[PDB]
RNA sequence: UUACUGUUCCCUGGGAUUGGCUUUGGGCUUUUCCUGCGCAGCUUAGGUGGAAGGCGAAGAAGGCCCCCUUCCGGGGGGGCCCGAGCCAUCAGUGAGAUACCACUCUGGAAGAGCUAGAAUUCUAACCUUGUGUCAGGACCUACGGGCCAAGGGACAUUCUCAGGUAGACAGUUUCUAUGGGGCGUAGGCCUCCCAAAAGGUAACGGAGGCGUGCAAAGGUUUCCUCGGGCCGGACGGAGAUUGGCCCUCGAGUGCAAAGGCAGAAGGGAGCUUGACUGCAAGACCCACCCGUCGAGCAGGGACGAAAGUCGGCCUUAGUGA
RNA sequence: CAGUGCCGGAAGGUCAAGGAAGUUGGUGACCUGAUGACAGGGGAGCCGGCGACCGAAGCCCCGGUGAACGGCGGCCGUAACUAUAACGGUCCUAAGGUAGCGAAAUUCCUUGUCGGGUAAGUUCCGACCCGCACGAAAGGCGUAACGAUCUGGGCACUGUC
RNA sequence: AUCCCGUGUGAAUCAGCAAGGACCACCUUGCAAGGCUAAAUACUCCUGGGUGACCGAUAGCGAAGUAGUACCGUGAGGGA
RNA sequence: AGACAACCUGGCGAACUGAAACAUCUUAGUAGCCAGAGGAAAAGAAAGCAAAAGCGAUUCCCGUAGUAGCGGCGAGCGAA
C-alpha cells in the first residue's frame, strides 16, 4: 500500500556500494539511522550546510 | 407464472405543466409482450402502453 | 449443543519497527533493427508528413559464395572481388519513390526505470546466549551495566487494521390454547350445520376449501339455449360423431360449499381494453385498525344505428398494519 | 473412514482488508440561443461513487486415520418323516456384529421352559435360547487372594418367635 | 459537519489556513497546533448569630448517663 | 511524603432495571474504587456564534423548548 521515505544524505567516507565520499544517492530511511549515522558513514542532506559547504 | 409487469406512455419530458412519466403495472404475461391502449395519460388521450 | 449474537486463545494477509547486495520473471518506460503477394505496373505499392537531391572513397552498381526468414516469388545480411553508378514529377496508382528524414503504427526482440513476486544471501537495529570479561569503598556463579563472544537474522517479537476460528468464556430466547400438564393436533380467510324462523354466538363440536387463475374465463352488441330417457343408422363396445319425443333452472357457471342464474350469470361469435384519471351524497358493518356497496359529476374512450352498458371477473376465500 | 474429528495434501473454484488501469458524478473561469421565467454544455483544480485485474489462510476438493466421535440391516424360499434351514434371491448402506457371554447390576411380555435345592421357593445355582434393546480398551470372557459389599443354602447357638 | 484519540502516509502560512452541519465555488467571521488568570457557582464533618404551624424519651443523631459502648463475628462488619 | 463531611477534576467503570421478553438503546458514564487539589475546583480570552442584520473571554439562573432533532424513528434521550 505505502512505500516509506527514501532520504538524500551525503557522505563521510567510501561506501563499499555506492560512492566514494562524493554522491548524494538517497538510501533509505532505514540505513541512514544504522549503518550511516551509527557508523558516522553519512550526514544528512541539511539545507543549512548544503549552501555554506 | 403471473408475473407483474408495468405500461408506460410516451415520455417527452418537457417544461409543459408537469408532464411526467405514466406508469401502470398490470399483471399476468405468460406470453409474448402485450400492449395495450390504457389512456388517460398526462395528455388526456392514449395509446400502445408498451412493456 | 451442529440455538442467536459476540469475546479471548490460536492461524493467515496488509502497514509500522524494516536494511546491503546481485540475479529470475509479471505489469508501465525509454532510447536500439526486419514486418506488407486489392488489380491497371519499371512490381510482394506500408499509412501519414518535410520532400529536388541523397548515397559514396570513414570506398556503390555488378558477379563468387556464407547465413537467417520464407507464401522456393523473393527478402534481410557477413566476407572477398569490383571501381564511377543505384537515381524524381518522369505514366500507371484512392495514397511515392529503394534518393533521403522524424519516427510510426502492422508486431517482435534487448541493455535502461516504479512497485511488487521469488530466490537464495551478509551484516548495523531485533530475539537469544555467555562459567567469558572489569571495576567504583566490597562481589555480583546474588538478577542486572558497559565490553567484546557465539548462535539467529530482517524472519521472528511487539502495535494497528482485515479474513478464519474451540460453549474455553459471556449476554439471552426457547409461544399460547390445551375439560391438570407433557406427547399429539391447532393458530389467518371462505362456505354449510350446531345458531333456538332479523343480526350475532361457544366448544380439541360435525363437513369441506384457500394462500389463486384469466389478455381472456374481462367489456360491450348480438344469437341460441342445456341435460338425462326412447327411436334410426356399420364396428362403437354400458359410454364417442348423425336425425326425431318427455324436461324440475337433474347442465353448467376454472377451483370447496351455500345462495343464485334458463329474456339467462349457461355456450358461441363481432369489435375492443372501463382490469381508465379526479372523485363522490348516502348507506352496511361497526371496541378501534380494517372491510363492503354506491346514485351522480368532469375529462378521455370502447362497444352499440340509438337507447344505453362498461372505473375487472354470478356473489362470498385467493390475503397481511 | 460413508457422516464428523485429526493429519497430510491444496492442482482447480469461492475467497477480506488493501493495492489499482479506467470510468462516472458534483462544483466550476469563461460560452451559446430564445416572448415571458433561466437553463445547457463545459478548461483546470478540488471533492466524491463504481470499479477490470491482483489479494493469504479457510472452505469446497483429494488421500491416511477407530484402544479418534461413533455404527454394525430386513423381506422371501427351499434338507433325505413332518419340522427347524447347512444353502440360496432381493432393496440397503460404509458395512452389516467376529470371538466369547447370554432371560445376565442388561429380557419387556416374565412367577419364560427344564434340572437341582425346599414339605412348598415369583428369590437362588446349572442350562436352553425368539439378546423387546449383550459384545470386544464408554473393553469381552475367566480368575487365586481381599470386601464393616450385594446375594442363596448350611451346622452351632439362642426370647427373634 | 465541527471535537478529541490508536495505526500509516503526512500540507500552507497571509497574491495563506480553519469554520459557516458531506462537498464545491463566492461572501462573512476567526485565525490553530504555548501558558496563566478573580467574581457570579456547587458543598458541609463543622464555628458564630438568628429562626422554626420541627421532635421531645420505642420521636429526634444509631447515641438526652463510661454510644460505636455492652454484646456478636476469626475478619470485614453488625449493633442495642 | 500522611488526614478529610460533602462539593470538584482525572483514570477505570458495572448491574439489577425501562423497553411489559432481549442481545442496538436505557439505568449511565450513574454507583463504586483508585489519583490529586482547593476553599472553591474545572472553563476561559475567540482559527467563536451568527447571518446581509449584529455580537463579542469564561461560569451560573430564567427562557426559548419537552420545541428543532435523535431513536430496534421502539423505550426514551433532547440542544442551541
Amino acid at each position: 500500500k505505502k512505500v516509506k521515505k527514501i532520504r538524500k544524505i551525503i557522505l563521510k567516507e567510501d561506501i563499499p556500494d555506492l560512492g566514494k565520499k562524493g554522491q548524494l544517492l538517497d538510501v533509505r530511511a532505514g540505513f541512514l539511522r544504522n549503518f550511516l549515522l551509527p557508523l558516522g558513514k553519512a550526514e544528512v542532506v541539511t539545507p543549512l550546510l548544503l549552501k555554506e559547504m | 407464472v403471473k408475473v407483474i409487469l408495468e405500461c408506460t406512455g410516451c415520455v417527452r419530458k418537457s417544461v409543459n405543466k408537469g408532464s411526467r412519466g405514466v406508469s401502470r403495472y398490470i399483471t399476468q404475461k405468460n406470453r409474448h409482450n402485450t400492449p395495450s391502449r390504457l389512456e388517460l395519460r398526462k395528455f388526456c388521450p392514449y395509446c400502445y402502453k408498451h412493456t
